């Protein structure tokens, strides 16, 4: 029993996770689950998809963009379980 | 340094054959 990405041309059996694009720039993982519909479920929990580079981060990742006023925070993808990150001055 | 937080979390299923 297989799911199906057919943006990347690849099949996968129940169970097995996968990285796929979302909308361009962004990271989702997915997995296979099937149930007789090739039926798979996508999150970014574990990724930091920051609209503001449009760029996809991994846990411990660090990067760097402006406030609103000038100053350059600093950030790191920690994940928390929802796609978290934290930036500091 | 002053911490500012922020997350983006997609989250969504298909059906695929």
């Amino acid at each position: 029993e297989k799911c199906f990405d057919h943006a990347a041309g690849t099949s996968y059996v129940v169970g097995e996770t996968w990285e796929k694009p979302y909308q361009g720039w962004m990271m989702v993982d997915c997995t296979c689950l099937g149930e007789g519909s090739g039926r798979i479920t996508c999150t970014s929990r574990n990724r930091c998809n920051d609209q503001d580079t449009r760029t996809s981060y991994r846990i411990g990742d660090t990067w760097s963009k402006k406030d609103n006023r000038g100053n350059l925070l600093q950030c790191i993808c920690t994940g928390n379980g929802r796609g978290e990150w934290k930036c500091e001055r | 340094g002053q911490v500012t937080t922020e997350s983006n979390l997609v989250e969504f299923d298909e059906e695929s054959t």
